[PDB]
């Protein structure tokens, strides 16, 4: 067969102790899902240093580490009909724990807005690197990958759907690893779930199409993201989105012609508009996408460690600089909406 | 060429959720 004894034995072990690795982390996920981290410190504690509702570069007083402060006036929450997401994303940040997903450190209300301070992600967004560059080379964009599969095999084990996957959503830190930002559209769903949401470009054609949906269409995603990364633009474009969707529902894709036929047999089955054959929906799960060719070499759990050196380190020229993020505007920060956020 | 097709879409910016 493809594999020899020795390497039948060692993908089941490994196999094996994802299983475990995975309860003892679900275990850990529901204790604090249960009981929620509130108040865990104030504005004052926090010099505002620039903007990145608002997500602002701060300074603890004491600690003299950077933050990322997201600060969202409730009154403004509410006439947009976002309370539920509001509240449905800090409860997930405080409650996740894994090496990709980046840290709520502390989170605090007042009168006028909601304050979640997580560790500061100095290297910008993936999308600058990825437009400024290019197209990164297949080791550069598996490298991500392999941290995307197995940060979504970690979330869709907890039954978190994360439904916005793309490089603007995904920071790169200063060892050159992704940092998942943004749960604002994910959802603790069991079965399937109907809600249209996501960016035009990402969609799977079953959100598209007006289907009940599962965590399949995050694989679908993870396919676009691989090819836009690969390639240097996404596998559906158009001027409108209206269009996108006619290319994503339709059932083909071309690719480049400096794709391997390794990637494009991954993406052939990642962007497979029939949920019976798509990757990450069969009967071995995540285990079809990790013993794919495509990643034969990569070594997951050194991934996880953190031991790979990465292909690329984005320019550090301190702890608060901020120039791999780009400049906006000078807003100031002035009790309103106490019992919509009475569980922040 | 693909790429021009992607530049002149005008969808190279940062993109937004629906
Ligand atoms: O959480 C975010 O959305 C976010 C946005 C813009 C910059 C960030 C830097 N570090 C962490 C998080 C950030």
């Amino acid at each position: 067969g493809h594999m020899g004894n020795a390497a039948a034995a060692k993908k089941g072990s490994e196999q094996e102790s994802v299983k475990e690795f995975l309860a003892k982390a679900k275990e850990e996920f529901l204790k604090k899902w249960e009981s929620p981290s509130q108040n865990t410190a104030q504005l004052d504690h926090f010099d505002r240093i620039k903007t990145l509702g608002r997500v602002m570069l701060v300074k603890h007083k004491e600690t003299g580490n950077h933050y990322a402060m997201k600060i969202l006036d409730k009154q403004k929450v509410v006439k947009l009909k976002q309370i539920e997401h509001t509240l449905n994303e800090k409860r997930i940040l405080q409650a996740v724990n894994f090496p990709f997903l980046v840290k709520l450190e502390f989170s605090f209300k007042d009168n006028s807005n909601l304050y979640m301070v997580m560790e500061y992600v100095p290297g910008g967004e993936m999308f600058s690197h990825l437009r400024r560059i290019g197209r990164f080379s297949e080791p550069h964009a598996r490298f991500y990958a392999a941290q995307i599969v197995l940060t979504f095999e970690y979330l869709h084990s907890l039954d978190l759907i994360y439904r916005d996957l793309k490089p603007e959503n995904l920071l790169i830190d200063q060892q050159g690893y992704i940092q998942v930002t943004d749960f604002g559209f994910a959802k603790r769903v069991k079965g399937r779930t109907w809600t249209l949401c996501g960016t035009p470009e990402y969609l799977a054609p079953e959100i598209i199409l007006s289907k009940g949906y599962n965590k399949a269409v995050d694989w679908w995603a993870l396919g676009v993201l691989i090819y836009e990364m690969a390639a240097g633009y996404p596998p559906f474009f158009a001027d409108q989105p209206i269009q996108i969707y006619e290319k994503i529902v339709s059932g083909k894709v071309r690719f480049p012609s400096h794709f391997s036929s390794d990637l494009k047999d991954l993406l052939r089955n990642l962007l497979q508009v029939d949920l019976t054959k798509r990757f990450g929906n069969l009967k071995n799960g995540v285990n079809d996408i990790k013993n794919h060719k495509w990643f034969a070499t990569t070594d997951w759990i050194a991934i996880y460690q953190r031991k790979v050196e990465a292909p690329f380190i984005p320019k550090f020229k301190g702890p608060g600089d901020t120039s791999n993020f780009d400049d906006y505007e000078e807003e100031e920060i002035r009790e309103k909406c106490g019992k919509e956020f009475t569980e922040f | 060429t693909t790429y021009a097709d992607f530049i002149a879409s005008g969808r190279t910016g940062r993109r937004n959720a629906i």
